[PDB]
């Protein structure tokens, strides 16, 4: 997701993170086995350095792995 | 307790009064020091409006003290209907959402995140809304922004206690009510060192949030239906935290921000700390 | 865009469930109505222009001062705009009749209505008269259900404007 | 949620029985009125804005103090709320009218309403008043429409009333 | 409970808006259909019993071994239950016809179907036959739209069971 | 989302014009077919379970490796997914069929599906195959009902096909 | 949470003292029984499904009304819940049995159970009954296993009972 | 009230049945013990004063602060209460012991007690402690009398314990 | 529930005093009697049925007209009830023997007896005969104190009924 402007209000250096998505990370609210969205198997988000460690750890424990990290600017 | 009649045979609005009983007020007909029955530490009476003044003065002139007064009509009302929260409904914000769908999410988010509480045109956040619908922000991320926003802080966090703010938070971010005294204690400590932003972050970041409505689903009420690792009492606490439809979390009302869940009730579900 | 058909699909889709009898019943309702709706649209489409002239005009009668110099109603550009605008309203209404939902109206006209109007100092009132005047004329060319439909949509805007 | 049909079902279910023929005939009849029923609703929705606007004016002409400093409709912020509330109640009422059942109105709207108003210090009396003012105006439209086939709507009109009144009562 | 009428209310309610033309169209659909639906229900309600006997029976023909001792089909209690159950299915179906939505079916029959069936080792298959046999009989007493409606609902269950 | 009607509107909008009379006549006739259209949909939904069940059996009889250890439909967990997916695709197709427009199908189902399948190592070819297997079975029902008024459904049948095929293609 | 060991600790703590030699010998002995203890648990878990299944059958044969329209176990959805609950209770009991302490059971399960049941309208007495039915069946297995070294499990058996009973009581 | 006999009855009643032969044999046996049972009670009542006196002394030797200004047993007035309470609990326990049932104890005495103590600021821990101190002393007498026919009272002794413990627990 | 043991507790409890010798003496009385009481219960429990048949029957002999059509004694439902009821009386009596007090009787049978009987037009008389007939039979299977006990309780009801 290309940042239109600095997403976060609170300010630090921001880094774009592209992740391969497990069904768990974004389960659809559907009956049966939850499916992540087809259109994005690789969600990309913008994160502040402070949040970067929590975001990565949560991504890690869920199936999906970091495809790439890029500084948001 | 339940009150069986709203009004006395002679017309007169009954009012339930709750006091802490004192040995003088009622005592066993026994030898030795007078003792009130332990079970009635908090006694309740329904009195007509006429005798209310006399009743209350007498209570107070003894060592009694009044816990609260409440009109009998509000009392002896049905427990709120759970119809709308038994099955929440749920909103998904697809990618390539058309204009209307994005609008629906937004509305739904404001509803759940703020309680019934009304958000005025000036209060509403264009910037955050802007981001959603040209991508860039997840529903999850919008939700974070709302809880960061001053609007949120002014209603929930700046008026009431941090004790109250926690459960207030639980309900908005997770349908659940809080289970156990520990959860309340953990959040309080988080807030003291990390501050307000970190605490808000810890509910959205939590896996319980992720497991249900993890991304791109507006939060819905999980409580009122059976959840994993949820104390049975939590379900009862959900009835205290959630009063009817068209009942809100309002700083505005007299003594607006108080605790729906008594501290003792939390202790029952679990103790340890 | 909100029409009957799109909605039931949406609802079905959200739950993740096949379209069952429930939804089809609804659909059946729409399309049954369509015959009347379609008729109404043919009628508006044809008389468009004349309706527009009449409306614009009306507005000026209702608010004479607009035509005075230094006002908004004054000088041709503005009149042209005024015409254009009402045309639009009409256009959309027809659309909505045919689509069988408010959808078209909501997305073109209604969403953002207020702010636009505020920033350019267009008084809702005006538009409203336009519409009302229209409604009155339409109340001759049409009749029965066709009419009823026409009204519904016209009103829908009145309420949104006000 | 609930409505006329579903309701009758549920009753029947607890008895454990197929629907009584008598009971069907309630529903059969109810269907026949549909068209009338619909138009009624249509009339409210079409006039919504106005209904409110009107009622408000009258409300404030009567209870001048609400709009005076120290009153409950002052200042702007409060006024706004008061208007919106009126509207909501109306919205629900309409819904009920279509359903053919009070429920939706009771559960979403009326339940807890009194207590809210109390906690805020909003004067329940005045609220109720407003609701009635609305009622009368609304009926006005329901009952006097234009381009509709002429016939008797009374039955519907009364049911409408009742809904308004349930509201008035439970708020008050 | 999900019926056409409840849904449109719900949708209207979510968006926070008055019922506009969109929804009424839908409602209208439900009401016009009702006449057929209602007819169907009268027909099923009357022949209930006979349908039930026939079904239960069928099942046994289809699965002879059930009636052998030490099986589930064996001994009257079980037969009684088997009857009871099918009655229910039927009962609900009628309800749904009248309510004009799957609602009644969903909440009584379908929700929790699987687990119940698993824990008591009721084989979906059985029920299904029952239904099918029924469907076949109904395919005589009814005709045209009334029939069509009856089918829809009957099937809806087949699919839920399977 | 979009559908036949909405679409035509949108086009007209960009031209800035009222709908052409010609264009109305598309929609006018589209309406007339409704009843047929509906029944078609009804037929799919009614037989859903079966359609799938059937297709699957055939899919696995053909590509035995999918169900062998090392294949993509093994073990149970995977198998389950594979079934689920088939169904979904079907569900969408139906939706489209009602709308009278591919869009819904393309946007909320097909788009990105190929790539997903690729990343997982699911063989897109086989998926496509399944979709066709489904197609044929489905048409089977659409085209051979009982107790419906007899007439020609071809027009609808073909459109159905196309939807299935768009699916097959974009996955493949 | 808590369990036999932890508990003894805590007691000791409030006295402010190192553990009594006597008290150690409680724990020392407790350890020795472990093996027995474990097998007991293993027996429950192994038979779980059946224990429930069984109990249910008997519960419904006795209290016919639960499964009649208007009863609490009707219709399916409700029935399902009732089964689910039984299981849960069992699950906990087992947990306790391993821990060697009631705690885990009552605070998580029984502290609000009665109140919930009340709000729902579920008849507490019947619930209790179910719990017992379960108890007996369960003990059945605990006490009669196969391929285990023969010896005396009574001690454990009784403690098991107690857990079941605490449940029964607090629900009731 | 309730007691062992009445209890069994009530159970039987809900089943709707005559008493089980098995169940009779509980009661039959219970009768046989009576004489023992009685003496037990007699022992407590006979020594009552002492039991308390004793326990108290020990309680205050341990928790010196209770009797210091600012503590909960100070001043006299409070002390008095504290003594009175201990006694009451004892009284009930005895009652139970005779009945052969906890109920009386739970319902009249224990119910609500914790919360009371809490509200007052009485330290529940200490209360519980006292109860135990009492327990031990009491057993002391029950178990070591003079001029009673020698035999085994264990069964009764343990039941006694339990009662004391229910008390300790619910207060704590 | 009123038994010897509960009462003395109650009395002790009211005064606020420990159980002293006075009460224990009383308790002792209850326990000594029990042996006889229990015996009696074993005897009634066993012959229950036969006692019931005999009684019901008797009543009809005593009041022939009851069995005529349009009366209460007529038609099986009623007979079934009649049986049921007497069973109950018996059941409770046994209970009371075992509990060693009237308690069980008072709370189940006696309290509300009058009004029930009035509202449903059950004539006490009937019950009474039932009991008497019973008493007579019991007067064979039992003897000595066991007998005496049985009587006491049986009578207690007679008096309550009358
Ligand atoms: C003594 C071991 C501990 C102690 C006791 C204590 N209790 C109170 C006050 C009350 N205690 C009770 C208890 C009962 N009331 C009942 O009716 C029953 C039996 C049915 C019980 C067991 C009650 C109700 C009171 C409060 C009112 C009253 O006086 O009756 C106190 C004094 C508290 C005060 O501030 O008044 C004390 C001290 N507390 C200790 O210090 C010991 C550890
Ligand atoms: C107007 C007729 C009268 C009036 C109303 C008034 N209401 C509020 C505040 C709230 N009222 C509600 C109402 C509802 N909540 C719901 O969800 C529904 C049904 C779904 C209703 C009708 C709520 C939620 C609030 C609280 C939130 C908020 O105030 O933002 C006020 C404002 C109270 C204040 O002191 O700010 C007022 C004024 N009061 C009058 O003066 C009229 C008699
Ligand atoms: C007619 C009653 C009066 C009038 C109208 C008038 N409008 C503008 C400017 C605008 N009007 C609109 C309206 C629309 N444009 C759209 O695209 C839509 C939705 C499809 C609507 C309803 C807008 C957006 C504008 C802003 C600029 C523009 O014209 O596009 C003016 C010009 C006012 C100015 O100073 O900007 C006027 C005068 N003219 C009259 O004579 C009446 C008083
Ligand atoms: C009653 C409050 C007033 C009134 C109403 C009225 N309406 C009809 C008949 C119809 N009205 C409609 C309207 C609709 N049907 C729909 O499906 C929709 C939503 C899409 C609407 C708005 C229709 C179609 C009919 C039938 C055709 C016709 O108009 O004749 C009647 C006649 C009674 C009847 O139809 O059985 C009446 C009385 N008219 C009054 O005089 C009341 C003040
Ligand atoms: C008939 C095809 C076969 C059969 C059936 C049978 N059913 C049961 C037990 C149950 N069946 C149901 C079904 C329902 N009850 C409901 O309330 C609803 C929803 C409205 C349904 C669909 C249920 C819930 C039960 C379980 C509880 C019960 O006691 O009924 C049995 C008995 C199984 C057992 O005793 O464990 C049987 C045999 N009987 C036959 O002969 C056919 C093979
Ligand atoms: C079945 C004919 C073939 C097959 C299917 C299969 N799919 C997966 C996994 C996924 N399939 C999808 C498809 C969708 N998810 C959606 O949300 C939608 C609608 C928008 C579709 C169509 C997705 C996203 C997944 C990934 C996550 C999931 O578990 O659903 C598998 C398992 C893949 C794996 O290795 O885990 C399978 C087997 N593959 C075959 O082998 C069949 C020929
Ligand atoms: C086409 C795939 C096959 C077929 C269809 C067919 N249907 C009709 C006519 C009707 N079909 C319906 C069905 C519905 N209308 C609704 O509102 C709903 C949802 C509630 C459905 C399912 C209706 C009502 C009609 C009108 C007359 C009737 O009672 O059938 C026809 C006849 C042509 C027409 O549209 O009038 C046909 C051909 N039958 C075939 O032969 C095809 C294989
Ligand atoms: C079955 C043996 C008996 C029975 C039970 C019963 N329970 C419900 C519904 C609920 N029970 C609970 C309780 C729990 N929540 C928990 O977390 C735990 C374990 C710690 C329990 C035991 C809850 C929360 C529900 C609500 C479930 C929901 O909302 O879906 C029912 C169904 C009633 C209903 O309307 O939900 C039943 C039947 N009652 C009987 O009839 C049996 C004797
Ligand atoms: C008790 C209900 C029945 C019973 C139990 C029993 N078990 C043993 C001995 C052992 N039990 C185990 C089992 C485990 N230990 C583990 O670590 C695990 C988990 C991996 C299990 C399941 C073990 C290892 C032993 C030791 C060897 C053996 O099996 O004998 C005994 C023997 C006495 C003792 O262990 O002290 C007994 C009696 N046997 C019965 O007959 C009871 C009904
Ligand atoms: C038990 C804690 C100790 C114990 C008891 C014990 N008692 C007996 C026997 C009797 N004790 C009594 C007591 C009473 N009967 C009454 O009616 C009353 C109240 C007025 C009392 C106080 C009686 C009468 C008997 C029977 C005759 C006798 O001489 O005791 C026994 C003997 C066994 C039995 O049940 O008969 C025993 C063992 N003895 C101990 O050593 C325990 C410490
Ligand atoms: C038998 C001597 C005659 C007789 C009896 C008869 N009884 C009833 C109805 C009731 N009898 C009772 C009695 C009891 N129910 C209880 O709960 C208890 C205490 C536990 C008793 C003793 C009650 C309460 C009823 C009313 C409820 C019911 O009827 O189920 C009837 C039915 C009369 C009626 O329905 O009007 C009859 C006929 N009939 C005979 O054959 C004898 C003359």
């Amino acid at each position: 997701s290309v940042l239109t402007g600095d997403n976060q209000q609170r300010g630090s250096k921001l880094f774009k993170i592209t992740i391969a998505l497990s069904p768990t990370l974004a389960h659809h609210p559907w009956p049966g086995l939850d499916t992540h969205e087809p259109s994005q198997s690789s969600y990309s988000t913008i994160v502040s350095l402070e949040r970067l460690l929590p975001e990565m750890t949560r991504i890690k424990r869920n199936g999906g792995r970091i495809l790439e990290i890029t500084e948001g600017e | 307790m339940n009150v069986l009649t709203t009004s006395s045979q002679r017309g007169g609005k009954l009012f339930k009064v709750t006091m802490t009983l004192s040995p003088a007020l009622s005592h066993h007909p026994w030898p030795s020091l007078d003792t009130y029955e332990p079970s009635q530490n908090s006694y309740s009476v329904v009195v007509p409006l006429d005798r209310l003044l006399a009743e209350m003065t007498y209570i107070k002139n003894k060592g009694g003290r009044v816990l609260d007064i409440s009109p009998a009509d509000l009392e002896a009302l049905g427990p709120p209907d759970i119809s709308s929260v038994a099955i929440p409904l749920k909103v998904e914000l697809w990618a390539k959402a058309d204009v209307s769908d994005v609008q629906a999410a937004i509305v739904a988010a404001y509803k759940q995140i703020f309680g019934n509480t009304y958000v005025l045109e000036s209060e509403r956040l264009t910037s955050a809304e802007s981001l959603l619908r040209n991508g860039s922000i997840s529903v999850r991320e919008f939700v974070r922004l709302l809880a960061k926003s001053e609007l949120y802080k002014e209603r929930f966090f700046f008026c009431t206690s941090n004790n109250r703010f926690t459960e207030l938070n639980f309900k908005h971010f997770l349908g659940r009510a809080p289970y156990n005294q520990s959860e309340i204690a953990a959040h309080l400590d988080r807030y003291q060192t990390f501050g307000y932003d970190a605490e808000i972050d810890s509910y959205i970041d939590s896996d319980e949030y992720i497991q249900a409505f993890g991304e791109n689903v507006v939060p819905y009420y999980r409580g009122f239906k059976s959840q994993s690792g949820q104390t049975v009492e939590s379900f009862n606490r959900m009835f205290k935290l959630y009063r009817g439809d068209a009942g809100s979390d309002t700083n505005l009302n007299l003594q607006g921000q108080k605790r729906r869940v008594d501290p003792k009730n939390l202790l029952r579900s679990g103790r340890g700390i | 865009m909100k029409t009957v058909i799109t909605e039931v699909i949406a609802s079905a889709d959200s739950q993740g469930r096949f379209l069952n009898n429930t939804e089809l019943q609804a659909a059946n309702g729409r399309f049954q109505r369509a015959t009347a709706s379609m008729e109404a649209a043919r009628a508006l489409t044809s008389n468009a222009d004349s309706l527009v002239k009449g409306a614009v005009q009306e507005v000026y009668n209702k608010f004479p001062y607009l035509t005075q110099p230094g006002q908004m109603g004054y000088g041709d550009t503005n009149q042209a705009k005024c015409a254009r605008d009402i045309s639009h309203y009409l256009r959309f209404i027809t659309y909505s009749l045919v689509a069988g939902g408010t959808g078209p109206l909501d997305d073109y006209i209604v969403a953002g209505l207020r702010e636009v109007n505020r920033t350019f100092n267009l008084s809702p009132s005006w538009y409203i008269e336009a519409l009302k005047h229209i409604k009155g004329k339409v109340g001759s060319q049409l009749s029965g259900q066709p009419l009823t439909e026409a009204n519904a949509y016209i009103d829908y805007c009145i309420n949104a404007l006000s | 949620m609930q409505d006329a049909f579903t309701k009758a079902i549920v009753a029947a279910d607890l008895r454990g029985s197929f629907l009584s023929e008598q009971e069907l005939n309630q529903l059969t009849n109810l269907v026949k009125e549909s068209n009338k029923r619909l138009d009624a609703v249509n009339a409210i929705t079409g006039n919504a804005a106005e209904i409110i606007s009107d009622a408000a004016h009258k409300l404030f002409a009567e209870q001048t103090d609400l709009i005076r400093p120290g009153g409950n409709a002052y200042p702007n912020r409060r006024m706004a709320a008061c208007l919106r509330d009126m509207e909501i109640i109306l919205r629900y009422v309409s819904y009920a009218l279509l359903a053919g059942d009070a429920s939706v109105l009771e559960d979403r709207c009326l339940n807890g309403l009194k207590e809210t108003y109390v906690a805020l210090g909003t004067p329940t009396r005045s609220v109720a008043r407003a609701v009635q003012l609305m009622k009368e105006t609304a009926i006005g439209y329901v009952n006097s429409p234009s381009g509709v086939t002429r016939g008797d709507c009374s039955a519907l009109v009364n049911e409408a009333a009742t809904y308004f009144d349930k509201a008035a009562a439970s708020i008050a």
